[PDB]
C-alpha cells in the first residue's frame, strides 16, 4: 500500500567494460532525428559518415574493439543514408532507407562482410522526396512500411517488390515517426501539425486522429503499446518536455499528462511489450528515463534514470532473443557517442541465480504469423511467441 | 503515517512524518542489575533505565558511531517502537537516518533487522548531514553535526555532496562529559559509576557554554567569583562548578585537553571547505550550519564565527547559521522529507527486499 | 530583425543587425555535474555554467575551429535564441559567420541545422575575415583573426580574398591558457581541473600583456618587483605572479615554448603577404588589421610592428590598426553587412533550401 | 667517495657512490610546535608539532626547510662532512631554472661542497634500464610524472604530471580501513596504514572480477599484526587502495588515470617516436612497486593504443631505488671525475654554470 507494487523499481543500467565496446565509428553527422542503430542477435548496423553517398557499418557482435578504418560497410545508396531496420523475421535482411529517393533491402553474409556491399536484393523506388522513416510489419513477412518527406505513406512487399498501398492524402505536414500496433492492423504517426493520427493502411481510413496532442512546435513522437493505447512525447507552449498517454477510444483528454524537463532534442521512446517499460532517450541527453505503464493512475509511473557524462548521438536496442537471460537482464541498450558504441546493460537485481519466470514472459519470435498475400485480404494475427528459457545457462 | 527514528550514540528521537518536533526522545542506554533481588526484568531501556539507574550499570549501545552491541540496539528500536510510540512496526514505514560515510556493513545490518525482525512495510536511510540541510531550508552549505558519539562535517553544494571532503572528528558529548568527570575530581567532586555520569552529564547540559575568549575568561574565573554556578545533585547535595563551565566545551576548539592528535572543530570545518573545488568555497563560507546536542552551548555560534573567520581569507563572509531547534535538526528534516510527494518513489518495500536483497539499498542511497 | 550570431571556440556573440555591440557574449561551454545528488538538469551551458562550475564538468563543443559534438553545439545555439536573445528563430532571419577556409562539411552542419532544427526563414555565411574588415571600414587589407581556437591570417584586396595566400596556425587563446597553467605550477600554484581552467584565463585575461623586448623584461623580472601583480582567488586566496604576465603571450611569437614546430604570428603575418601577388603587397603592409580575443594584450600591436618591420623591407610602411573595439569586430562587421541594403539578395530562404538542397549554400558563399 | 642524494617528494635517499643500495632513507618533512624537528624524528614526537613539506610535489617550495633536510642527511644520516665529499644531486622533471641555480649556489656556499651535479631523475631511470629512448612513469611520493625521453633527452612539451602518488593512496587506505571499524587518525597510525599497503596491497588485472572474487569467499584476506600486538584482518582493501591510480575519481579526482596520463603524453610527442615510447614504457619510483601493475598498465595502454603498435611496459625489479641506483653507478665511474661541477668553475661563472655542465 505504501509502495506501488512492482517488478522494475530497482532497474540500473551498467556499461560494458571497454574490451566489449565499438571505437573507431565515424558514425552519422546527418541532422535527422533518427536512431541512427539497429540491433539483431546477430549483427549491429551503426549509419556512418561516408565521403560520397551513404553507407552504413554491419558487423558481427563478437567483432568489439576498435574498428579498422577500411572495414567493408554497405555502401549502396547515393546519398546519406536516414533510417535502418533489421528484419524481425530474418537476422541477416536490413532495410535501408536514403535521401536518394529510395529504399533499398540488404543480405547480410552470416559471417558479416568481407567485401564492402553495392548492390542490394531489392530497390523500392515509389517516393518523390528522402525516405527517412523505415518500419518493418511485425506479423505480416516481407512487408515493409517507408514515409518520405512527401508526407506518403507506402506498404511495399520486399519479397515481390510491390507497392501494396499507397496513402498519400493523410499527411498534411512532414511525418515525424511512424509505428505499427500490437498485430500488425493499424500503424500511428506523428506529424509537424502537432497532431496524432491512427491509420488502418489496408483500407486506406483514418480510425483516429488527436489534433493539437502537444502544443509545442518541436519534434514529437507517438508509438503504440501492447494494449492498444498511444504513448506520445512532445513538447508544451513553454518548450517544456512531456509524456502523455492516449485511449484511442478516447481522444479527448490524455490519460496521463507528466511533464519531464525544459531540454532540446527529441525524446526518442523505446518500449518492451514484455515488460510494459518503455525508455525515453533523447537524442544529444545523457541520461536514460525509463517508465512503466500500467492500468493504475497515473498510469505512468517514473521507475529511474540511468545517468552518464557523455550526451548520445543514437542509440539501439536489442530484442528479448538476444538478451542474456541467465543474467536478469531485461534491455541492452547500444548507446552512440561520436566515435564509438557502448552498450548499456539493464538488470533487474535478484537475489536467486535461477530463471525468472515472472521477469521473462513468451517474446516474439523470429517467425512470421502471416503471409504479404493473406495479410492484404484482411487476415490478422499475434505475433508467433517463444520462450526464453532454452536460453538460460 | 510514516515514521522518522533518528538513531543517535546519545539520545534517540522517534515521531511521525509531518509533525514539528520528535514524539518520543529518550536517551539510547541499556541498564542491567548489578546487585542481587532479596524480594520475590532483566534490563532497562531509555527512561525507565534513567530512573532506577541507582542500581544498574548503564551501557550505550552505540560508540563513536559504531554499535559494540546488535543485541542491545534490537532492544532500544523494539523500545521505540511499542514502549515509545506505541506503534505497530508491520504498519507504517520507517525513515532511517545514517551518520555520514556510513560503512555497508553497519547500513545492511539496519536493513536487514528492520525488515526481518519488525517487518516494516517500507523503509529508507537517510544521511543526517542531508536532513540538516532539509530543514534549514538550504540545498548549499556545510553541515557540523556534532552529536554524542563522533563529529562528521559534510558539505553540500548546490544539492551535491562531495564525499571526498567529508572529515570525521572522534570527539562529541560523551568525551566532553567524560572529561568534566575528569576535572570534576580536581574541585573534590567524584564521579565513577555509569550512573554518575548522567548526572554529570546533566551538569554539562545545564551550565556550560563556550567562551569567545578562553584565556580572558580564565583569568576572570580566577579573579571573581560571578562565574560560578550551583548545581543540585539528586540526593539534596550542592555542588558549585567555577572555571569547569567553559574548559569542558573548550576540549571541542582545543582537542589536546584530551591527549588527542586533531584539531578543533573550527578546524575541522576550514579544512573540510579546503578539501572542496575552489569555485564552491564562497558559498560553503556563508551558510555553515550546526547540528546535534554538541552544538547548543550558549556562545558556540559566536567562538565559530570568529575562529573560522581568522583561517578563512579577509574577503569571505563567514556565516555560521545555528538555528534554535538544531537539537533536532536531523529528525525535523527528516519529517519534512518524508512528506514530500516527490520522496514516495525512494521508498524500499520488504518484497523488494527479500527477492533482491541489501543490493538494492545501498544504490537509490548515498 | 536579423541576427547576427558569430560563433567562437570560446565566446557565442549574439545581437541584432543594426546595434554597434552584441546584447549576448557567454563562454561557449557546456557542464555537465560530475557529482551525485543527494537533495531530492543534467546540462548547463553559457554563464549558467561558469556560476556552477564548481561541481561541473566544462567541455568546450569547439576545439581548434573543428566542432567535436554537434550535440553540445545545438545547445549552444538553442541557449543563445531562446534564454540570451530571448527570440524565437522562426521569426529573424540569421547572419552566421564561419571561418576562413572552412570545410564544406562543416558548413552543411550549420545551414542544416539552422533550416531544420530552428526552422529560420533566411540565413547567411560570411567569412570572420571579411567581416573583420567590413567593421573597420577597408577593402583592401590582411586580417589577422587569432580568436580561442586557431588563428588564420587572410590577405584581402580591393575586396577580392586570396585563397592561396591564407595560412592558419594552430595556437590561440586556449593554448595559452594551458601554458599559462603549466608556468603557474613553477611557482607553486595547481590548476588541474577544468574548472580552473576558466580560473587561469580570467588571470591570463586581465595580468598578461605582450613585451616589446622579452629577453630585456626577463632581466627586469628578475632584478626587481616591479611587474609583480596580485590575483584574488574565488574563494578569497591571493595569488602573485612575476614575469609569468609576459611569458604566456610570448608563445605567440615564439611557439616554440609549447614544442610547436611553426613560426609566430608575426612570421605567419609575414609569409602570407609573400605568398601574393609582389603588386599588392605594399597595401598588405600599411593595413594589417588585427581581430579576436587573443588580439587584445597589451603592446601587442607594438609587438607585432616590431617584428613585421624587422622582417619587411625597409622602404615598406608597417602599419598594424588594432581598433579598441576589436574583440568584436567579427560580430561588428556581420551587424553592418546585415544592415545593407544591397545585402538583401544575399539571403538564403529556407523554402528555396528544401527545394535545391547545400548546393545553393557553397554558391553565393566564399 | 661521492654522495648520490635522491631528493623525493616524500622520501629523500642518501647513500655512497659505488654502494648497490642507499645507505638513509627518511621521510622529508619538517616539524615544528603546534623546535625544528627533520626526517623521522619529526615523526618520533607525533602529534605535538605540525608536518610540512618543502619538496613535497618534487619541486622545492620552502629552501629554509630544504637546506634543513641537507643539512640532515649529511651530518645526522651519511654520517660525512659535505665539505670533504662531492655529491650528485637528482632533480624532477620540468623543474624551474631558478631551482637550479639555488642548488647549485647552496651546495657550494652553505656546505663548502668541493664538487657537485644534477642530473634529471626520469633520465637516470631510462639508463639504469639499458635504454636512450623511452617514457618514464615515474610515480614516487607526492608527485606522479610520465617523461617521455628521445636519446636521452626529456621533451618538456610532452611532460605531464599527476598529483596522485603513494601519499594519497595510504590516505585512502586509512579512509577505507575505517569501513571494516579499524581507526587510523594519528600520524602514528599512519605510518602503520603505510606498512600495510606496501605489504599486502596489490594491482587487480581485473577490478569488477576481483571484487566479486572477493565479496564470496575468504582467499584474499590477509592478516597484518600491529606494533601492540593487535591482528587486523584486509579483504578487497588490498587491491581497491591502488585501483585509486587508475581510477583517480575514487579520490573526487577529475584527472584521468596513469595509463590514460602515459598515453596522453606519448600523444604529444612527434608521430615518428611514438612507435619507440610504447615498446619502451619503463615503471620507476616507490608507487609502481605493488605486484601486478605492470600486467594492468600493459593491459590499460593496448586498450588505448591502436592495435597494430606493440606494448611493452618495463618493469626492472630494482625500480624502487633506479634513480638512486643510476646516480651510485654515474658518480663511482673514473671517467665521470671531468663532469664535476668544481668550487672553482663555480667561483667564475657563479650558480648559472649548471646550465651549461649539466643541461
Ligand atoms: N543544551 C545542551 N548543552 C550542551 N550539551 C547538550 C545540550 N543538549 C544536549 N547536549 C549533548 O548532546 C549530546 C547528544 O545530542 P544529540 O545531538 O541528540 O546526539 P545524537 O546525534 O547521538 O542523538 C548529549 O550527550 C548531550 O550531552
Ligand atoms: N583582454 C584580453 N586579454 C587577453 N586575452 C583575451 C582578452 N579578452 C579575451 N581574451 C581571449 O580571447 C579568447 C577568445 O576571444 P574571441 O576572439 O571572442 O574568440 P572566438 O573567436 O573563439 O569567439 C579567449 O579564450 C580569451 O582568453
Ligand atoms: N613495496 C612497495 N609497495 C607499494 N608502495 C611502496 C612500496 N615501497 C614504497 N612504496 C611507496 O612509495 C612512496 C615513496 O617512494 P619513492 O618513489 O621513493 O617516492 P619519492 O621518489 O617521491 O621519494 C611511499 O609513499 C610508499 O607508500
Ligand atoms: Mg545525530
Ligand atoms: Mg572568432
Ligand atoms: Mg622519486
Amino acid at each position: 500500500k505504501v509502495v506501488r507494487q512492482s517488478k522494475f523499481r530497482h532497474v540500473f543500467g551498467q556499461p560494458v567494460k571497454n574490451d566489449q565496446c565499438y571505437e573507431d565509428i565515424r558514425v552519422s553527422r546527418v541532422t535527422w532525428d533518427s536512431t541512427f542503430c539497429a540491433v539483431n542477435p546477430k549483427f549491429l548496423a551503426v549509419i556512418v559518415e561516408a565521403s560520397g553517398g551513404g553507407a552504413f557499418l554491419v558487423l558481427p557482435l563478437s567483432k568489439t574493439g576498435r574498428i579498422d578504418k577500411a572495414y567493408p560497410t554497405v555502401c549502396g545508396h547515393t546519398g546519406p543514408v536516414l533510417d535502418i531496420d533489421w528484419c524481425p523475421h530474418n537476422d541477416e535482411v536490413i532495410a535501408s532507407g536514403s535521401e536518394d529517393c529510395t529504399v533499398m533491402v540488404w543480405q547480410i553474409p552470416e559471417n558479416g562482410l568481407t567485401s564492402p556491399l553495392t548492390e542490394p536484393v531489392v530497390v523500392l523506388e515509389g517516393h518523390t522526396k528522402r525516405v527517412g522513416i523505415i518500419a518493418w510489419h511485425p506479423t505480416a513477412r516481407n512487408v515493409l512500411l517507408s514515409a518520405g518527406c512527401d508526407n506518403v505513406v507506402l506498404i511495399w512487399n520486399v519479397g515481390t517488390a510491390e507497392e501494396l498501398y499507397r496513402l498519400d492524402s493523410l499527411h498534411p505536414d512532414l511525418i515525424y515517426n511512424v509505428s505499427w500496433n500490437h498485430n500488425g492492423s493499424l500503424f500511428c504517426s506523428a506529424c509537424k501539425d502537432k497532431s496524432v493520427r491512427i491509420i488502418d493502411p489496408r483500407r486506406g481510413t483514418l480510425v483516429a486522429e488527436r489534433e493539437k496532442a502537444h502544443e509545442g512546435a518541436r519534434p514529437m513522437r507517438a508509438i503504440f503499446l501492447a494494449d492498444g493505447k498511444v504513448f506520445t512525447t512532445g513538447f508544451s507552449r513553454m518548450s517544456e518536455r512531456q509524456l502523455a498517454l492516449w485511449d484511442p477510444e478516447n481522444l479527448e483528454e490524455p490519460m496521463a499528462l507528466q511533464e519531464l524537463d525544459s531540454s532540446n532534442g527529441a525524446l526518442l521512446p523505446f518500449y518492451d511489450p514484455d515488460t510494459s517499460v518503455v525508455y525515453v532517450c533523447g537524442k544529444g541527453d545523457s541520461s536514460i528515463r525509463y517508465f512503466e505503464i500500467t492500468e493504475e493512475p497515473p498510469y505512468i509511473h517514473f521507475l529511474n534514470t540511468f545517468t552518464s557524462k557523455e550526451p548520445q548521438r543514437g542509440m539501439g536496442s536489442m530484442p528479448k532473443r538476444g538478451l542474456e537471460v541467465s543474467k536478469c537482464e531485461i534491455a541492452r541498450f547500444y548507446k552512440l557517442h561520436e566515435r564509438k558504441c557502448e552498450p548499456i546493460v539493464m538488470t533487474v537485481p535478484r537475489k536467486s541465480d535461477l530463471f525468472q519466470d515472472d521477469l521473462y514472459p513468451d517474446t516474439a519470435g523470429p517467425e512470421a504469423a502471416l503471409e504479404a498475400e493473406e495479410w492484404v485480404s484482411g487476415r490478422d494475427a499475434d505475433p508467433i511467441l517463444i520462450s526464453l528459457r532454452e536460453a538460460y545457462v | 503515517a510514516a515514521l522518522v527514528v533518528d538513531n543517535g550514540s546519545g539520545m534517540c528521537k522517534a515521531g511521525f512524518a509531518g509533525d514539528d518536533a520528535p514524539r518520543a526522545v529518550f536517551p539510547s542506554i541499556v541498564g542491567r542489575p548489578r546487585h542481587q533481588g532479596v524480594m520475590v526484568k532483566d534490563s532497562y531501556v531509555g527512561d525507565e533505565a534513567q530512573s532506577k539507574r541507582g542500581i544498574l550499570t548503564l551501557k550505550y549501545p552505540i560508540e563513536h558511531g559504531i554499535v559494540t552491541n546488535w543485541d542491545d540496539m534490537e532492544k532500544i528500536w523494539h523500545h521505540t517502537f511499542y514502549n515509545e510510540l506505541r506503534v505497530a512496526p508491520e504498519e507504517h514505514p520507517v525513515l532511517l537516518t545514517e551518520a555520514p560515510l556510513n560503512p555497508k556493513a553497519n547500513r545492511e545490518k539496519m536493513t536487514q533487522i528492520m525488515f526481518e525482525t519488525f517487518n516494516t512495510p517500507a523503509m529508507y536511510v537517510a544521511i543526517q548531514a542531508v536532513l540538516s540541510l532539509y530543514a534549514s531550508g538550504r540545498t548549499t552549505g556545510i553541515v557540523m553535526d556534532s552529536g554524542d558519539g563522533v563529529t562528521h562535517t559534510v558539505p553540500i553544494y548546490e544539492g551535491y555532496a562531495l564525499p571526498h571532503a567529508i572529515l570525521r572528528l572522534d570527539l562529541a558529548g560523551r568525551d566532553l562529559t567524560d572529561y568534566l568527570m575528569k576535572i570534576l575530581t580536581e574541585r573534590g567532586y567524584s564521579f565513577t559509576t555509569t550512573a554518575e555520569r548522567e548526572i554529570v552529564r546533566d551538569i554539562k547540559e545545564k551550565l556550560c557554554y563556550v567562551a569567545l575568549d578562553f584565556e580572558q575568561e580564565m583569568a576572570t574565573a580566577a579573579s571573581s567569583s560571578s562565574l560560578e554556578k550551583s548545581y543540585e545533585l539528586p540526593d539534596g547535595q550542592v555542588i558549585t562548578i567555577g572555571n569547569e563551565r567553559f574548559r569542558c566545551p573548550e576540549a571541542l576548539f582545543q582537542p589536546s585537553f584530551l591527549g588527542m592528535e586533531s584539531a578543533g572543530i573550527h578546524e575541522t570545518t576550514f579544512n573540510s571547505i579546503m578539501k572542496c573545488d575552489v569555485d564552491i568555497r564562497k558559498d560553503l563560507y556563508a551558510n555553515t550550519v550546526l547540528s546535534g546536542g554538541t552544538t547548543m552551548y550558549p556562545g558556540i555560534a559566536d567562538r565559530m564565527q570568529k575562529e573560522i573567520t581568522a583561517l578563512a581569507p579577509s574577503t569571505m563572509k563567514i556565516k555560521i547559521i545555528a538555528p534554535p531547534e538544531r537539537k533536532y535538526s536531523v529528525w525535523i528534516g527528516g519529517s519534512i522529507l518524508a512528506s514530500l510527494s516527490t520522496f514516495q518513489q525512494m521508498w524500499i518495500s520488504k518484497q523488494e527486499y527479500d527477492e533482491s536483497g541489501p543490493s538494492i539499498v545501498h544504490r537509490k542511497c548515498f
